[PDB]
RNA sequence: UUUUUUUUUUUUUUUUUUUU
RNA sequence: GCUUGAGUCUCGUAGAGGGGGGUAGAAUUCCAGGUGUAGCGGUGAAAUGCGUAGAGAUCUGGAGGAAUACCGGUGGCGAAGGCGGCCCCCUGGACGAAGACUGACGCUCAGGUGCGAAAGCGUGGGGAGCAAACAGGAUUAGAUACCCUGGUAGUCCACGCCGUAAACGAUGUCGACUUGGAGGUUGUGCCCUUGAGGCGUGGCUUCCGGAGCUAACGCGUUAAGUCGACCGCCUGGGGAG
RNA sequence: GUUUAUUAAAAACACAGCACUGUGCAAACACGAAAGUGGACGUAUACGGUGUGACGCCUGCCCGGUGCCGGAAGGUUAAU
């Protein structure tokens, strides 16, 4: 979660409004959850992470 | 003029605010390699250009085409023209000639001034726009093809490079953006030189007019032996055009050889 | 040395010329003695909007130990590449050794 | 932000006997120095108000560290002045 | 927002989109857009909805 | 946080004294 | 002679960065040719244009104009103003620290030094989309008008005299203040790290706790209750900016 | 100032900036019957229209008529 491989298998936080979830459901530490932050961007910029159906 | 070195005017404490404050630019000799004109308008006989005033016409500057390009050269000084406004400096290529070049705002050190086929892509003698980059500064282009550069001066005048345009046809300038002159034409770079010469006036008047030409003055006002008005009595206020020939707006052109300017969007 | 994280896009089908590509990309990082992570040939991958006609490019990853003074030098030869389709940088963070 | 060729040679020669590293004279010395490096390489980068603060900063605080050895030990103060000047 | 349906009846399983994409979307614009002020308003939406 | 179904309708003189 | 006020080195660190460089992408104009028969806008009710010289549209092919959409926050920086894409260089402020070395080199300020929201002067221009002015058809008790298509300036600004208003603890300099606990937050010492943070601790922010003090809303120790160095401003109506 | 020597002696106005204008260029002008010589050894910030009225601001405003021309949805009706 502080670098790509991982968050690969972490695709089920995504919601079917195809975005990053409110974590409620689960409550993140913010420690771990900051780390998961930044490999979200990096990956949304390359495409490693498919933004949403179509794309 | 918000530039620098920019020479701003003088403190009132004579006649004069302009002339160009400018040092370090005029010199003596005229070197071995310069050429003159000559006589009055003497077209043979009765001329069509108004009021002449033609003594010290005089001297210019003698180099055009520049087409030696691959050779290289350095800066050794740089001048002024007289009759363009135009920063010229005088360039020593390392083959054994010296030659003039048209110069932007400062290129000295004495720099590296080369140009050939993909081989260069400096400000360089002159240089073909197929074989480098895309950019507003150009400066020299052939008028056409071979011919000779449109620009003899360093004024301010970009031309501005198309990528691909049509197939090679390129350039967007002023007043026509469809020239379509193939990027086989030469480049040098590029179009700032001396603005500051041009872009404030130097004087009402100035050593730059009336030394050698008297340069318009009238052509409606008194006298109507001449213009198509009129009577007398200071009054004027009639209908008085510049006949039979026009001037507030109509065109002049229909037909000629290559002709390039298609869409024309004018105003 | 800026651990730099870099992707680029050729025309899809030019599997021939992107090995001979790819020795004269890294030309300029071996000429500065910059190093390299990971150099992943991604392929053909299918696009997300509309650009370049053919729906699709050939991709490359890689992740160098290089200096700032050869990333205009990279920025330029991949924008005068008339077949590149798109390119970005990203920077520092660590490195990443292990791929996609 | 001057090389080791330097900082090492400043030590040595405004420095007393042991460990005078970090005082007064030794300050001096590596302001003093690093002022006059600076210097050589300030003509580039053209709009760098944003480090032209720091050393404004340094070479104020130099005038005032002057001004602070001269009440707090003259013949020191003297002796310094004498082999750097910074009088200004 | 690219929906199937499927042995057409005119099915209107394309209703989910209604979730952002399609609607949620016009919070700000409705010919023109609000413009000025909807910025804090936008946490002080918050403090009418603690029940 | 879209809030124009018309815009306007002269002055007075009302006032049951006061200290608490 | 000290409490070390104050600094420099040294070691570490993260975002919408003071000023030059680069640039990832919806819409939608108008045209080059692909087509479909006539009606698109727009409204309280529709208009002046337009339509057997085919009302948009919508593909395909071109030419121009260079918003910052959002991991985007149920928020982060910052002296304010004030950007939001990430980044090359110059690298504001930081400011968390084993230490190292000199001893108040210290606070806080007038006229001044700079910065300086709205605006004029600009000098040459960069000249999308909207909309004061600009242009009209309309609804007309006069519309000197809102629409509604068209519409600039404002978008920002190289450079730069910029006073300046609404930047209200209706309010600066701050040191002790140690009944305190309650959150929002955040760098962090210690645990079989079995944990949804338990034992803790400084900071950046708020919740609202006595004795006092005390109109009525109550304010309740850093806060107005004691106590202090001024660089002020405070001369009552109308004189006034 | 010395410029209309010839009524005035300037109480004439030659400055000079510019929005606009003629040339994408065998450029505008053609004087000579064949010149391409002014401009040119040069490009639409070169040279010319019509002027400008120090400098610096300021050009509000308002399209009836009448000009300046441009165009084509469309009729007056031609060499074709």
């Amino acid at each position: 979660e502080i670098d790509y491989k991982d968050i690969a298998t972490l695709k089920n936080y995504i919601t079917e409004s195809g975005k990053i979830v409110p974590s409620r459901i689960t409550g993140t530490r913010a420690k771990y959850q900051r780390q998961l932050a930044r490999a979200i961007k990096r990956a949304r910029y390359l495409s490693l992470l498919p933004y949403t159906d179509r794309h | 003029v918000k530039c620098k070195p920019t020479s701003p005017g003088r403190r009132h404490v004579v006649k004069v605010v302009n002339p160009e404050l400018h040092k370090g630019k005029p010199f003596a000799p005229l070197l071995e390699k310069n050429s003159k004109s000559g006589g009055r308008n003497n077209n043979g006989r009765i001329t069509t250009r108004h009021i002449g005033g033609g003594h010290k016409q005089a001297y210019r500057i003698v180099d055009f085409k520049r087409n030696k390009d691959g050779i290289p050269a350095v800066v050794e000084r740089l001048e002024y023209d007289p009759n363009r406004s135009a920063n010229i400096a005088l360039v020593l290529y390392k083959d054994g000639e010296r030659r003039y070049i048209l110069a932007p705002k400062g290129l000295k050190a004495g720099d590296q001034i080369q140009s050939g086929v993909d081989a260069a892509i400096k400000p360089g003698n002159t240089l073909p726009m197929r074989n480098i980059p895309v950019g507003s500064t150009v400066h020299n282009v052939e008028m056409k093809p071979g011919k000779g550069g449109q620009l003899a001066r360093s004024a301010g005048t970009y031309v501005q490079i198309v990528a691909r345009d049509g197939a090679y046809v390129t350039l967007r300038l002023r007043s026509g953006e469809m020239r379509k002159v193939e990027a086989d034409c030469r480049a040098t770079l590029g179009e700032v030189g001396n603005a500051e010469h041009m872009l404030r006036v130097l004087g009402k008047a100035g050593a730059a007019r009336w030394r050698g030409v008297r340069p318009t003055v009238r052509g409606t006002a008194m006298n109507p032996v001449d213009h198509p008005h009129g009577g007398g009595e200071g009054r004027n206020f009639g209908k008085h055009p510049v006949t039979p020939w026009g001037v507030q707006t109509k065109g002049k052109k229909t037909r000629s050889n290559k002709r390039t300017d298609k869409f024309i969007v004018r105003r | 040395m800026r651990h730099y994280e870099i992707v680029f896009m050729v025309h899809p089908d030019q599997s021939e010329q992107v090995p001979g590509m790819i020795e004269r990309y890294t030309a300029a990082i071996t000429g500065a003695e910059g190093k390299i992570h990971r150099l992943e040939d991604w392929g053909r991958r299918q696009l997300a909007y509309p650009i370049n006609k053919l729906h699709k490019a050939h991709y490359v990853l890689m992740n160098v130990e290089a200096p700032q003074e050869v990333i205009d030098e990279l920025e330029t030869t991949f924008r005068f590449n008339d077949a590149v389709i798109r390119s970005m940088v990203m920077r520092t963070k660590h490195a990443v050794t292990e791929a996609s | 932000s001057l090389s080791t060729e330097a900082t090492a040679k400043i030590v040595s020669e405004f420095g007393r006997d042991a460990n005078d590293t970090g005082s007064t004279e030794v300050q001096v010395a590596l302001l003093t120095a690093q002022i006059n490096h600076l210097q050589g390489h300030f003509a580039e980068h053209k709009k760098d108000h944003h480090s032209r603060r720091g050393l404004l900063r340094m070479v104020s605080q130099r005038r005032k560290l002057l001004d602070y050895l001269k009440r707090k030990d003259v013949a020191r103060y003297t002796r310094l002045i004498e082999r750097l000047g910074l009088r200004r | 927002i690219k929906v199937r349906e499927n042995e057409p009846f005119d099915v209107a399983l394309r209703r989910f989109k209604r979730s952002c994409e399609k609607a949620g979307v016009l919070a700000e614009v409705r010919r023109r857009e609000f413009y000025e002020k909807p910025t804090t308003e936008r946490k002080r939406a918050k403090a009418s909805a603690v029940k």
